[PDB]
């Protein structure tokens, strides 16, 4: 059934699973036309498909050409997402295919279920967690690859960098969601926190800076400060 | 006009014949139903006074044989039986008519309700849904489950309605996932009509039989089948005009006849709101929409 705080450790057991987030698939800018009407212009998007135990991110880039001549794009985007996830599963060896796929929005359930009818043994599940994966386009290297794409493309990342050498996947996922929640709250403050120290760099093969363990504790504390300070200004608490 | 004689009525029971019904008291001198119109299927059904659950009954067509009902005190129900001795049957029906021990099927001459509810229903198709081939009549009750309910437990006592499942490989063509899920015309016209039912008459016959099983016995699985067959049409962008017009008439008379007291357990709010106000056919069921909005505006 649904995924929530009661069954949170299930994410880090040894059953292969993937989160699918579709919130950055269909992206637009809204603008005025010369006649003073309003129109949209699509920009490149991405499907965020993440193995929370290993950190493996299957970033399918959605090039704006996929929308050409199509109607009802917000509806199509859900079915295009489900088509690409289904294609990903079919491309994997049987022993690498997921046993469950968790969608971050309930509107993805029927499109993915229908695309996965050939896989009756893969559970398609919703979640009650409010996960901040929409903020993935605030990670500069991910945004860069999406905006530079001239054609459909899949790019593979590890969103945990090398963290699992030193911490568990529960801790790594907790760090990731804290970082993304912060970026979603105040992107500028969050990024200022992450980079303020010029001697801590992001390796070419990494997404985040090379913090020591002691430095991550400080960073995580500062991200918690930034989120609960804003929760209080926002709700006068 | 045909007759269903009764040996006796040893236990108090409400007896239904099609859309009519009457109370018989314990050991009352009741010996059956006469003047039953020829040309239609019929259903004779029963609820004991002492049974909260278990309305049961028999679908039959008097052109296919001579049938009588007699109480079985071991199995505790009114049983339908077939009489092969036509002389014995003729003899009994006449003695009963002479002593005036039978109720008359009470059809008003203006009244096409039963025809309109059974237009496409044929005994041969009933007997394929209800499998018991040594009898020419078919027993149904409130508890019987459908083949699809058994997939989600006795196969001999099941209702073998056509399985309809909108999230199934039968309903969805590879590479047309969104198209076929949002517009079920392929599933309706190719898979079901051309493939399984062969024509819309057979489809409507199963739809009408499911509704009647659902209304007369409170058979849950039949209710599910009725709504699924409606939803499959309403969710199809491409339906023959004659099918939509006939569907509107079929549903009008079902809603018209529907017992107001049981409307809340017989009508699925989601299906009816989708069909009348969202679906491709939201503007094609004028008669049905008008009677629904005037009789059950709560549901909507
Ligand atoms: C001879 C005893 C059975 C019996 C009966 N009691 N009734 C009512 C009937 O109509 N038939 C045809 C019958 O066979
Ligand atoms: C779905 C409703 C079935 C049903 C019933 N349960 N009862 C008790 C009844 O008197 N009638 C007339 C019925 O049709
Ligand atoms: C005509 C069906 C009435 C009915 C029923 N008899 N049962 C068992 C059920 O679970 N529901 C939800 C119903 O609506």
């Amino acid at each position: 059934g649904a995924m929530n705080s009661s069954n949170y450790a299930e994410l880090f057991n040894n059953d292969i699973k993937l989160f699918v987030d579709d919130t950055n698939v269909y992206r637009v800018t809204v603008h005025k036309t010369f006649e003073g009407n309003v129109a949209t212009k699509a920009i490149n998007g991405c499907i965020f498909t993440l193995n929370p135990k290993t950190g493996h991110l299957f970033l399918k880039i959605i090039h704006t050409s996929v929308w050409a001549g199509q109607k009802r794009l917000s509806q199509l985007a859900k079915w295009k997402t489900a088509e690409e996830v289904s294609a990903l599963v079919r491309s994997l060896p049987k022993e690498e295919q997921p046993k469950q796929i968790i969608v971050t929005r309930k509107a993805m359930l029927d499109p993915l279920e229908v695309h996965m009818l050939d896989f009756p043994n893969i559970a398609i599940r919703p979640t009650e967690l409010r996960l901040p994966f929409s903020a993935a386009m605030s990670i500069d290297k991910l945004s860069d690859v999406v905006m530079k794409a001239t054609e459909p493309q899949m790019v593979l990342f590890n969103i945990y960098d090398d963290w699992l050498d030193r911490i568990s996947s529960y801790t790594a996922f907790s760090r990731l969601t804290l970082l993304l929640r912060a970026l979603k709250t105040n992107e500028e403050s969050a990024k200022m926190i992450l980079l303020s120290d010029p001697t801590i760099t992001i390796k070419s093969y990494h997404l985040w800076p090379s913090f020591t363990d002691e430095q991550w504790i400080t960073i995580e504390s500062q991200m918690r400060d930034l989120i609960l300070t804003e929760y209080g200004r926002k709700y006068n608490v | 006009m045909n007759t269903v004689p009764f040996t006796s009525a040893p236990i108090e029971v409400t007896i239904g014949i099609d859309q009519y019904s009457f109370n018989v008291k314990e050991n009352q001198p009741f010996h059956g139903i006469k003047d039953i119109p020829i040309g239609h299927v019929h259903v004779i059904h029963f609820q004991h006074a002492d049974n909260s659950s278990m309305r049961y009954g028999y679908w039959f067509d008097c052109r296919m044989g001579n049938f009588y009902i007699q109480y079985d005190p071991k199995d505790g129900l009114y049983k339908m039986m077939e009489e092969r001795d036509g002389a014995k049957f003729e003899n009994i029906v006449h003695n009963f008519k002479e002593r005036q021990m039978m109720v008359s099927y009470p059809k008003i001459d203006e009244d096409d309700t039963w025809y309109n509810l059974t237009e496409f229903v044929q005994m041969d198709k009933i007997r394929k849904i209800v499998r018991k081939d040594e009898n020419q009549f078919s027993y149904v009750d409130s508890s019987m489950t459908t083949v699809q309910e058994n997939e989600l437990s006795d196969p001999a006592h099941s209702l073998n309605y056509t399985v309809i499942n909108f999230k199934s490989r039968e309903a969805i063509r590879p590479g047309h996932e969104m198209e076929d899920f949002l517009d079920k015309s392929y599933y309706l016209n190719t898979v079901m009509l051309q493939g399984i039912f062969k024509n819309s008459s057979n489809y409507f016959g199963e739809l009408q039989f499911a509704f009647l099983n659902a209304m007369f016995f409170g058979n849950y699985g039949s209710s599910l089948q009725w709504h699924a067959m409606i939803e499959l049409i309403c969710s199809s962008a491409t339906v023959p005009k004659h099918m939509l017009d006939k569907l509107d008439e079929i549903l009008y008379y079902q809603i018209k006849t529907l017992p107001e007291q049981y409307s809340d357990i017989l009508l699925n709010e989601r299906v009816w709101n989708i069909c009348l106000y969202s679906s491709f056919q939201k503007n094609s069921l004028h008669n049905t929409e008008k009677i629904m909005e005037n009789k059950y505006p709560e549901l909507l």
